């Protein structure tokens, strides 16, 4: 899904990328 | 009714404050149909939120859930 995705990319995110 | 969905660190806070949530669980309280955000925008935000929150994290059904209940 495409909260799946956002999701992924939040944690990722949150990892200090963008 | 004067003074609605909006990402907001305040939001965010009372949400985690009620009970622990999962990055997704929380992305599902902010939905893009209601906000007019894109996707991009609505992580983004919710990133700097959830950085300075720094909530503790739970595991739950063998899943992390922020939290900010006690
Ligand atoms: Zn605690």
């Amino acid at each position: 899904s495409e909260a799946d995705e956002m999701a992924k990319a939040l944690e990722a995110e949150l990892n200090d990328l963008m | 009714g004067p003074l609605d969905v909006q990402v907001t660190e305040d939001a965010v806070r009372r949400y985690l404050t009620r009970k622990p949530m999962t990055t997704k669980d929380l992305l599902k309280k902010f939905q893009t149909k209601k906000t007019g955000l894109s996707s991009e925008q609505t992580v983004n935000v919710l990133a700097q939120i959830l950085k300075r929150l720094n909530p503790e994290r739970k595991m739950i059904n063998d899943k992390m859930h922020f939290s900010l209940k006690e």
